[PDB]
């Protein structure tokens, strides 16, 4: 139970413990930063970054969402995605580019 | 001359072989090939018409 | 960026975890243009 | 707890053997430098050589 | 490392910001000839 | 209130939009506009009167 | 965000106007 | 060749190295 506690980024500090998914999810707030030119600069925006981390013998993902997003909704969505990834780690994904349709007419009958 | 018709200067400039430059930078400076503007979310994800 | 950053430590052809997380984030109504970086 | 006094520096350069000299500037590094309050009561953080 | 120094201000060259050398600040031009 | 109420980020209150194209039969005068709602600001259409 | 914007310090929502 | 430095002219007992790969020259 709870294997890795490394905090790869020093600028972000943990705010909740590594709650487990019945993977583990950890919420990290950000420490103080430099001055901003104006207060309407931190939460301004909608793009979300999903940063990938090197595999630690487990994989770590840094997902950052804008402020206005509800933390409960973000946590639930991330938990559902983690459960789906754990279950699935197919031909359906292969169908959606490198399988072709007309070339899939010699093999089925010949 | 001590005696002379009056005057009123005319000024002008000739700039040959020169392309006028109006860079798409917020401060008009050139601080990189990918300018300051053109990365802002104002001009990146939206569609704008130029007149 | 944002004050809060969420971290998942999954125990762990074509990568799938990053597209799955991107789709989950894009499912949020208030978030658009999910960026994937490695 | 009041900050411990910092030693004053006096270097040598040429025949000049007692030039007053300020402490040299170094970029902040967490391994070498840490932020310590000058006065514990109010936060005025500054870099020290640990 | 971009939090311990002004590296976001300097123009980038890919992923490595183009900072000056440390002993670059300061100048001295002086002669009587 | 002194925070989180106004932007102070150099944005305009009134905007003049000119039509991208106009066609006028001798019974009707049709004008087509495309109004860009900033990147973060919102407006209510109680404004935006035709001049 | 911080509990929405502040109010001037010292049915709320919805309209039902009809009939004609 | 695994040691690519063997393909460079030798100043003394060391190859003449340096620099920089790539060009960013584009304006106008």
């Amino acid at each position: 139970v709870v294997l890795d506690e490394s905090n790869p980024t020093p600028s972000y500090k943990p705010v909740t413990e590594q709650k487990v998914i019945l993977p583990t999810i950890q919420v990290l707030a950000s420490k103080k930063r430099r001055m901003a030119e104006n207060e309407d600069d931190r939460g301004a925006g909608s793009v979300a970054e999903v940063q990938m981390r090197e595999v630690k013998p487990i994989q770590t993902v840094d997902v950052s969402v804008p402020d206005h997003s509800t933390p409960m909704e973000v946590v639930q969505s991330l938990s559902r995605a983690a459960q789906v990834a754990q279950r699935l780690t197919v031909e359906a994904m292969d169908l959606s580019a490198p399988v072709d349709a007309k070339p899939l007419d010699l093999k089925p009958v010949d | 001359d001590p005696r002379h018709a009056l005057r009123d200067p005319e000024r002008k400039f000739l700039c040959d072989r020169t392309l006028w430059r109006i860079p798409f930078s917020s401060n008009f400076m050139s601080m990189g090939s990918l300018t300051d503007l053109g990365q802002n979310l104002l001009y990146a994800n939206a569609a704008h018409a130029l007149d | 960026r944002g004050n809060l950053t969420y971290r998942l430590r999954i125990p762990v052809f074509l990568p799938l975890l990053a597209p799955i997380i991107a789709a989950a984030i894009g499912a949020i109504p208030g978030i658009a243009s999910v960026a994937i970086q490695a | 707890e009041v900050m411990a006094p910092q030693p004053t520096l006096v270097a040598e350069q040429g025949a000049m053997k007692a030039v007053p000299v300020i402490k040299p500037a170094q970029p902040f590094t967490p391994a070498v430098h840490e932020t310590q309050r000058i006065v514990t009561n109010l936060p005025i953080t500054t870099a020290v050589t640990r | 490392m971009d939090e311990y120094n002004y590296a976001a201000l300097a123009p980038r060259q890919g992923s490595r910001p183009m900072l000056s050398q440390w002993s670059g600040i300061g100048t001295h031009e002086m002669h009587g000839g | 209130p002194t925070h989180d109420v106004t932007t102070e980020r150099s944005q305009r209150l009134q905007l003049r939009f000119v039509p991208v194209d106009r066609e006028d039969t001798q019974y009707s005068y049709k004008t087509r506009f495309q109004l860009a709602v900033g990147d973060n600001r919102v407006l209510d259409m109680a404004s935006t009167y035709f001049d």
